RNA sequence: AGGCUGAUAACCUA
RNA sequence: UUGACGGAAGGGCACCACCAGGAGUGGAGCCUGCGGCUUAAUUUGACCAACACGGGGAAACUUACCAGGUCCAGACAUAGUAGACUGAGAGCUCUUUCUAUGGGUGGUGGUGCAUGGCCGUUCUUAGUUGGUAUUUGUCUGGUUAAUUCCGUUAACGAACGAGACCUCAGCCUGCUAACUAGCUAUGCGGAGGUUCCCUUCGCGGCCAGCUUCUUAGAGGGACUACGGCCUUUUAGGCCGCGGAAGUUUGAGGCAAUAACAGGUCUGUGAUGCCCUUAGAUGUUCUGGGCCGCACGCGCGCUACACUGAUGUAUUCAACGAGCUUAUAGCCUUGGCCGACAGGCCCGGGUAAUCUUUGAAAUUUCAUCGUGAUGGGGAUAGAUCAUUGCAAUUGUUGGUCUUCAACGAGGAAUUCCUAGUAAGCGCGAGUCAUCAGCUCGCGUUGACUACGUCCCUGCCCUUUGUACACACC
């Protein structure tokens, strides 16, 4: 027995070093998060990846590998954890994946100015109310400069940054050193909760129309 | 690596027997938390098959995490001498 | 200073604009239209909304402001010139 | 070899991150080093306010 | 054959901790059990305060991080079984249900 | 020797 | 043409500017960081925006440095065939029962002027940008903390920053409701005073009641609303009632464009290239060093006393933190032993439950009496205990003794506008042991101003320019 304040930290350190586990394993498969719902009886991970028949293998092989690794090496009791994948329902809204889809790009060796826009026109045609893209490092050049691609609507300073802004932070392992990626999607606003958040903007103002009766 | 013959079966047999394994980055650590062989040599081990590409390996927060492969199975039956129906608890 | 921004004064010249005849000169009632007849996500910025109008509804009283385009009153003038 | 005792003080505590044996923050059992909390804040649930 | 019954909820998330707090109280009331709460403990705040600088040159500034755990305590007059089927009900992600049969 | 200056000269102090 | 600059002009602005002041710093002793010197080594990065910074309070480890001894923790692929010494029997013999070649791996090795990321800074100011050489938009004027707004108008309509916003604090005798928070009443009991009664304290009641005090959810509340006056019909400003609150109520968090060869390869299983890789720059072990002392500098601590020191009596916080239970590893009450330091025993607490019944300055009475004095406590001797595997180059904590400079600090210079400055202590980080540091917390509680552009800078406009590496 441990106390609620080292508890909780020590739930919040197996969701930090899960996710990077799975950040690696799952690289190259879309892994775009994970969702730690324990229970009593069973403790339910959560995989959301952009390319799920990777991630569960032939028949269910890797996703019982994964399983059986995650459970052994946080002392978990056998048949007490289990793993569920998951399909990203917008990918183009979801900066961990477009920032993941824009690294394999890059290594693949799609020219960057080429490759930056195709992931720009991508999130727009998805629904985004604007994107950034960022690439920084040596490019062509000896020394190190940086391209920005911005197009839409986006924010900076504030509250709603945190529910209305998605950004992710990548590192392109290149033959000449090591690029930059960062990715910043501004979401719109979705009264479902589902696209979007469902707060809305502290400065947007809505008159409802008059009606004639 | 000189492993003991008796400590590399049981390697052998703990990763045939699962088809995963890990290791704390501790090379003083006394023995393996799974495994009565100790934490070093369970590492080196592992390193070899890695280099033979009968595991595949990924590192993070400190800890190794290796998944056989279909070459590794191929192989640790041959070593362990078993029959050819039997395959790692990952894949049932 | 307490000048206020485009949010404030924007919204306020929308408010009165299609809400004339509802919109009364006390604050204290104004605040509670705006509830009924808009969105506004926090509430001080509901309550310098509801100021700024009150103050626009006083300033109509007297004469004609500039940003405010009121048809019944519009259409009163056209009247009185023809 | 490795005989020296490792019951107490820096050299026995490292990083759970990355293995470094500096700036270990230790409050709540924790056990990160101050650049890898920083990084790694977010997803451990701490947050800032003010 | 009645017993008090204490059960124990936390959370980082005060939304969800108060939205499961009203499902097991109403859900009580509907069985006409006697409820004693809930009875909310003070927030407990972990900080953590450290250099943003992974280096020692610049300005020294700092970051204070903060971690709030909020904490209720639901007294019930009723038998284990009984509990056991109101708590039962699916709880929200992050809200901690902890149920034991209260010392006195 | 100190101070003044980003620094030197000049200047000021001991 | 755009910028930058000007000992050019105009407008505006900032306690990292000044003014009016407060506390000081600079002088002394000491603590700690930097340079220099010394050294086997005294590892190293950094020079407004380096110098109690690298969370860098190093006994070992840390550790990168120095003197030495080990170990392989050299995958994979190819071809070949009891003694002597010693710091220590560590290794090497005895006794008992791998070698080339390529290719890797490790490295706190080098390059931050090859890079990613992060952070600092320009820059706390209001600034920046599309669509339809460069410019207009983005403005003469008024106004604002604000490129904030009102208006002007060859622009119109938009995007960022600002504001909004989010967190904490301030009001609620209203809502929700509490045996891990209390109050009031009542019952019983103790003590005092006059059997009732009165004062006070203790205990009890999940069927005394209740939520003022405490906790924390949901809401409410301020909008400059109202009055007077001033401004252009404006935008707005000054004063005032009421009000918990009338500076965007206070304080923070977040925070644009474009930049810097700013810092970091010594945070990283971030990383290119280069170097090294078994007489190793890998790793570990022993010992020393990082602290070494003619000297210069920076952040500080303690002081020079009577508005005090000492000895009594007295008395009020807030933020927070806490264990593997092994005899017991964390915070520790209570009992006992001891002058102290500390020790033994029974326990509580994984915590609004136990530590926590939880500070100091201050208040109060006495002593001291202007004397470097009972101010000051450096330096030093003796001795005791605690942490640790280990205390010497004193880890720290006690006891007696020793009793230095310093009598308010030159040129110069920092911070600060209200629960602020300053004083006063407390928790947390580091942590086996060690706080003069840092990050927070409360307690006591002011002087002065409500301005200005004089100094140091900043923003906008006009203007000059032979500057553009941009007046260094
Ligand atoms: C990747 O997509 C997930 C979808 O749930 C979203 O939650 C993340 O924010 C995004 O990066
Ligand atoms: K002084
Ligand atoms: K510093
Ligand atoms: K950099
Ligand atoms: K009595
Ligand atoms: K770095
Ligand atoms: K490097
Ligand atoms: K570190
Ligand atoms: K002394
Ligand atoms: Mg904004
Ligand atoms: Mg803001
Ligand atoms: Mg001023
Ligand atoms: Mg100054
Ligand atoms: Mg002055
Ligand atoms: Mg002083
Ligand atoms: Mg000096
Ligand atoms: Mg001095
Ligand atoms: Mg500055
Ligand atoms: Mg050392
Ligand atoms: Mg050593
Ligand atoms: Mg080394
Ligand atoms: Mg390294
Ligand atoms: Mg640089
Ligand atoms: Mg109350
Ligand atoms: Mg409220
Ligand atoms: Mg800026
Ligand atoms: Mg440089
Ligand atoms: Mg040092
Ligand atoms: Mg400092
Ligand atoms: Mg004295
Ligand atoms: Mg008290
Ligand atoms: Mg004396
Ligand atoms: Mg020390
Ligand atoms: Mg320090
Ligand atoms: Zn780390």
């Amino acid at each position: 027995q441990m106390s609620k304040k080292r508890k909780f930290v020590a739930d919040g350190v197996f969701f930090a070093e899960l996710n990077e586990v799975l950040t690696r394993e799952l690289a190259e498969d879309g892994y775009s998060g994970v969702e730690v719902r324990v229970t009593p009886m069973r403790t339910e991970i959560i995989i959301r990846a952009t390319r799920t028949q990777n991630v569960l293998g032939d028949k269910g092989r890797r996703i019982r590998e994964l399983t059986s690794v995650v459970q052994k090496r946080f002392n978990f009791d056998e048949n007490t954890v289990e793993l569920y994948a998951e399909k990203v329902n917008n990918r183009g809204l979801c900066a961990i994946a477009q920032a993941e889809s824009l690294r394999y790009k890059l290594l693949g060796g799609l020219a960057v100015r080429r490759a930056c826009y195709g992931v720009l026109r991508f999130i727009m045609e998805s629904g985004a109310k604007g994107c950034e893209v960022i690439v920084s490092g040596k490019l062509r050049a000896q020394r190190a400069k940086s391209m920005k691609f911005k197009d839409g609507y986006m924010i900076s300073s504030g509250q709603p940054v945190k529910e209305y802004i998605d950004s992710a932070v990548r590192h392109v392992l290149l033959r000449q050193g090591v690029l930059g990626i960062k990715v910043k999607i501004m979401l719109d606003w979705d009264p479902k909760g589902k696209q979007g958040p469902t707060t809305p903007l502290p400065d947007l103002v809505t008159i409802h129309p008059p009606k004639e009766e | 690596m000189i492993i003991p013959e008796k400590n590399r079966r049981e390697i052998s047999k703990y990763l045939f027997q699962e088809g995963v394994c890990f290791a704390k980055k501790d090379y003083n650590l006394a023995k393996h938390p799974n495994i009565d062989v100790p934490n070093l040599q369970v590492i080196k081990l592992m390193q070899s098959f890695k280099s033979k590409e009968y595991v595949r390996e990924t590192f993070a927060w400190m800890h190794y995490y290796w998944y056989l492969t279909n070459d590794g199975i191929e192989f640790l039956r041959t070593y362990l001498n078993l029959p050819s129906e039997i395959v790692p608890a990952t894949l049932k | 200073g307490r000048v206020r921004t485009k949010t404030v004064k924007k919204s306020s010249r929308q408010v009165i604009e299609r809400y004339y005849s509802k919109m009364t000169l006390d604050f204290h009632t104004n605040k509670k239209i705006l509830e009924e007849v808009a969105i506004i996500p926090s509430k001080r910025l509901r309550n310098k909304i509801a100021g700024f109008s009150t103050h626009l509804m006083k300033r109509i009283q007297k004469g004609p402001v500039r940003g405010i385009s009121l048809k019944l009153q519009e259409e009163e003038r056209e009247r009185r010139m023809d | 070899w490795n005989a020296h005792p490792k019951n107490y003080g820096p050299g026995s505590r490292t990083c759970r991150v990355c293995g470094n044996p500096h700036a270990i923050i230790r409050k709540y059992g924790l056990m990160c080093c101050r650049q890898c909390f920083r990084s790694n804040a977010k997803e451990i649930g701490f947050i800032k306010y003010r | 054959m009645i017993h008090k019954i204490r059960i124990t909820l936390s959370s980082k998330n005060v939304k969800n901790l108060e939205k499961v707090c009203a499902d097991l109280v109403r859900g009580a009331k509907d069985k006409r059990l006697r409820v004693k709460g809930p009875v909310r403990m003070p927030t407990k705040v972990l900080n953590i305060t450290t250099r943003k600088s992974p280096c020692g040159e610049g300005t020294n500034t700092w970051d204070r991080f903060e971690l709030r755990v909020h904490k209720r305590v639901i007294d019930l007059f009723s038998s284990p079984d009984v509990v056991k089927q109101i708590t039962s009900i699916t709880i929200e992600p992050g809200v901690e249900v902890e149920v034991t049969i209260a010392e006195s």
